[PDB]
């Protein structure tokens, strides 16, 4: 079994049939198991299918250049819950969705979702990258150290060593030769 | 709808040595490469590079994949308990010229 | 089905894979030919070690 | 080959029809019916000179047919019209047969050429070891 | 959720020592299976010969579709004929897009049947030319064996041309021995 | 003596006896291995897949499927059923 | 159509690409005619070089000149081509 971050999720097929723009994200990640079942992003979205303070100027920029976007935040401060928003977009290809809750405003954020080449990953914390980095870092050495101990001899006439394993007057012929 | 048969299924894994994506998949896997039955399928594998089993593939480049990993068998002795020694290293050389033999056949391609 | 056809190998491209070991060695000049002959040889060899009879009898196995 | 640059041509072909299509439906003007009736501009609306809008025409007219003419001459230079299947294998197995008689001709010709490369380097020993043992 | 790819299939199980030391003797004694020697023998060609591969249906030997087969138009069906048909195509298209202009320049609204009268000449030459490709293909491979004969041939040419120059360099220093005697 | 070994060294730069005898010796070979109804049959399949096809710019299509197995393609195969049904391909009488 | 990928499985099973892993070998006649041509060469080398009287005691094989003073030393020689020494 592989958790939540270790795991990057695409539907080339949703691709292939829909296709992926600055517009259809939000659905893509719908699909996506990072998506809330559960959550006020989804409700909204079923019953819309059947300047503004409280935000910071990053999703602004969003708001102000795609409009479907605004309308979708002008319907999510009416209910209060877990959401989901596009805070940074670069087209063609680029895009994060953010899980946030929104409370009345207060507004915290939460585990964001980066979306590179039409492909879903879970922005994952940098502890974890560094345990892990830490984790191969750390076995290598102790394959090293155990692999260089078996190769250390000790006598007591010398010190500790390592196992040893199992023409001179030329230079002067030729210096006297010419 | 009849079952795939063997030679279906045989044909499509054959084939999908082409792309480098699909074998630097499997051999991440360590049980993979440790199974003398894996290797052995490996060298049950060319009779595709005889006619007609040939004909009916569509890109040829899995054949020279094929031909390409037998080379690492023969370096390969499998012990008693099964750990067949040489091929730890072998997946690290699919990273390291991953992209190259694909980059080279897609230029063979233009 | 029909009939059959032996072509060139070497060339199938207009104006290589056949690996005749002749042409491939013989056509480049022999001051950087004979480094890469005496890496194929064998580890370690040097010049001193070629011989006529050597390989006279070596073509006779 | 051949069939692959008539393909480009068919679709150059299609192409150049869309084009024209194109520029005579975004390039044309407003025509008085009369002198008397007002003729309004749009800043919205790409206006174009009538007599150079004539002219692009004519171009764009004889830039068709003279691919069209490229079509046809290349339809005449289509490799193979007068032969059947069984032409070109009556071909395919002579030209076969001419292949191995003419490798069979190149193994005589590189036998020659032995001929005279043991001849030279014959000759060439000869005058060293000639000339060495004159010189010792 | 599952993998990316497909695992490796069931039949490599069958693969073991004992299977291979009775596969001489099972030799010397779509598929039917019987036991487990049968996998270890290549299965023949499906007598079908029509495969399910990749969400498509493949042929061992394919064959050109007819239009009406295909369910299109044929207008016509040993190659002048065709060529004939070809041009008679290729001039009927440069007079429909003429007619097309003319049916645009009284009334842009009888134009559909007359976009499908240029679609079905389209695919009636491209179906030519695709007929013509084995002839095509035969006049290509005709065109490589008749390369490979002119480059055996300039080989020798070039052998005669390097010979001749060993030739006439061979009167040169026979005159200036004479010259030198 | 040296215009003589300008001489040698020219003829020297032909191939040699072996060579060719070699090449013939592949070329039969050939002649046991290919056949020419074989041979354009084959070719023509792959007539749609190894090469670029000379008609587009290419700046809007790459070889996903032209020259290897695509993802999507996989994924709507019939193979990707038979990872599915796979239980059934272990039925073995 | 593609006649040569076509060419190239109907021949080796696989098609042509430059193998930087094993999936080369000198030829012994190869090497004895180079061998030869090259005594062939330091022998016509020597030709165009004055020979000294304690040297003139040279032996042409096995690819050098064996440039000898006996009961002295015995120094062989080799070249590339004529213009290098």
């Amino acid at each position: 079994v592989t958790p939540l971050d270790e795991l990057q999720w695409k539907s080339p097929e949703w691709i292939q049939v829909f296709g992926l723009r600055t517009e259809n994200v939000l659905d893509y990640f719908a699909e996506s198991p990072f998506f809330d079942k559960t959550s006020n992003n989804q409700v909204i979205k079923m019953q819309r299918q059947f300047e503004f303070a409280y935000v910071d100027p990053a999703r602004r920029q969003i708001l102000f250049k795609y409009p479907m976007y605004m309308q979708l935040e002008e319907e999510l401060m009416k209910l209060d819950g877990t959401e989901y928003v596009l805070s940074s977009v670069r087209e063609p290809d680029f895009w994060v969705i953010r899980k946030q809750r929104r409370t009345n405003p207060e507004i915290i954020p939460l585990q964001d979702y980066y979306i590179i080449g039409a492909n879903i990953y879970q922005s994952p914390t940098i502890f974890k990258i560094v345990q892990s980095r830490l984790m191969s870092t750390s076995y290598h050495l102790n394959s090293t150290l155990e692999s260089l101990y078996d190769l250390i001899e000790f006598q007591p006439s010398q010190g500790v060593h390592y196992k040893v394993p199992t023409t001179e007057m030329l230079d002067k012929l030729m210096v006297t030769s010419i | 709808n009849p079952l795939p048969t063997r030679f279906e299924v045989e044909l499509e894994f054959i084939q999908s040595l082409a792309n480098i994506q699909y074998v630097t998949y499997l051999l991440t896997q360590q049980q993979i490469w440790k199974s003398p039955n894996f290797k052995n399928y490996l060298k049950y594998l060319e009779y595709w590079c005889n006619p007609p089993y040939s004909q009916c593939i569509v890109y040829p480049n899995c054949l020279f994949i094929l031909k390409l990993l037998n080379g690492f068998m023969e370096s390969a002795i499998v012990n008693e308990d099964g750990l067949l020694e040489g091929l730890d290293e072998l997946p690290k050389i699919i990273q390291l010229q991953g992209p190259q033999w694909m980059n080279e056949m897609v230029e063979r391609w233009a | 089905t029909g009939i059959k056809l032996a072509l060139d190998p070497n060339l199938i491209t207009l104006a290589s894979l056949v690996s005749n070991p002749h042409e491939i060695y013989g056509s480049m000049p022999l001051e950087q030919l004979i480094p890469i002959i005496l890496r194929q040889r064998g580890p370690g060899f040097k010049f001193v070690d070629l011989n006529e009879k050597e390989l006279q009898n070596e073509i006779k196995q | 080959d051949r069939l692959t640059q008539l393909q480009i041509c068919l679709d150059q072909m299609t192409e150049q029809f869309c084009a024209t299509l194109n520029y005579i439906d975004k390039n044309h003007g407003f025509e008085r019916l009369t002198v008397n009736e007002p003729q309004m501009s749009d800043k919205h609306a790409t206006v174009v000179p009538p007599e150079e809008f004539s002219n692009t025409i004519d171009e764009l007219s004889t830039d068709i047919i003279l691919k069209t003419r490229q079509i046809n001459k290349l339809i005449d230079s289509l490799p193979g019209v007068d032969v059947s299947a069984e032409e070109q294998l009556r071909k395919i197995d002579m030209l076969q047969k001419k292949l191995v008689e003419v490798e069979d001709e190149k193994i005589e010709a590189i036998k020659k050429k032995e001929k005279l490369l043991r001849h030279v380097d014959s000759l060439i020993e000869d005058f060293v070891d000639g000339i060495a043992n004159s010189k010792k | 959720v599952s993998s990316l790819y497909p695992p490796p299939p069931p039949y490599v199980k069958f693969f073991t020592q004992s299977n291979l030391e009775k596969l001489p003797k099972y030799k010397e004694k779509e598929e039917e299976i019987t036991c487990a020697l049968d996998y270890l023998i290549p299965p023949p060609m499906p007598k079908n010969q029509q495969y399910r591969a990749f969400g498509s249906i493949w042929q061992v030997k394919d064959q050109l579709p007819d239009l009406e087969s295909m369910g299109l138009t044929q207008l016509y069906k040993n190659y002048q004929y065709k060529i004939q048909e070809l041009r008679k195509l290729l001039k009927s298209l440069l007079l429909n897009y003429l007619e097309l202009i003319g049916v645009l320049s009284i009334n842009p609204d009888m134009y559909e049947r007359k976009v499908e009268n240029i679609r079905t000449i389209l695919v009636n030459i491209h179906h030519l030319l695709n007929e013509y490709r084995p002839h095509q293909s035969r006049e290509s491979l005709i065109m490589l064996l008749e390369e490979q004969l002119e480059y055996k041939r300039g080989e020798i040419r070039e052998i005669e041309q390097v010979c001749k120059q060993v030739h006439d360099k061979l009167t040169s220093i026979q005159d200036t021995l004479r010259t030198g005697s | 003596l040296e215009i003589l070994n300008e001489c040698h060294d020219e003829l020297k730069a032909l191939p040699m006896l072996e060579q060719v005898e070699f090449e013939k010796n592949t070329i039969l070979q050939q002649r046991s291995k290919i056949n020419s109804t074989e041979l354009l049959d084959y070719a023509t399949k792959l007539s749609k897949f190894t090469k670029i096809p000379p008609t587009f710019d290419k700046g809007a299509v790459g070889p996903n499927n032209f020259i290897w197995p695509a993802e999507d393609a996989l994924r709507r195969g019939m193979l990707a059923m038979a990872s599915l049904h796979s239980k059934e391909l272990t039925r073995i009488p | 159509v593609d006649l040569v990928t076509a060419l190239e499985v109907l021949s080796l099973g696989r098609p042509n690409l430059p193998t930087h892993n094993f999936k080369a070998k000198v030829p012994i006649g190869l090497i004895l005619q180079r061998l030869k041509d090259l005594n062939l060469t330091v022998s016509i080398k020597i030709a165009l070089m004055n020979i000294p009287k304690p040297l003139n005691s040279y032996h042409i094989k096995n690819g050098r000149i064996y440039f000898t003073v006996p009961n002295e030393f015995e120094i062989q020689l080799s070249t590339v081509n004529r213009q290098s020494p």
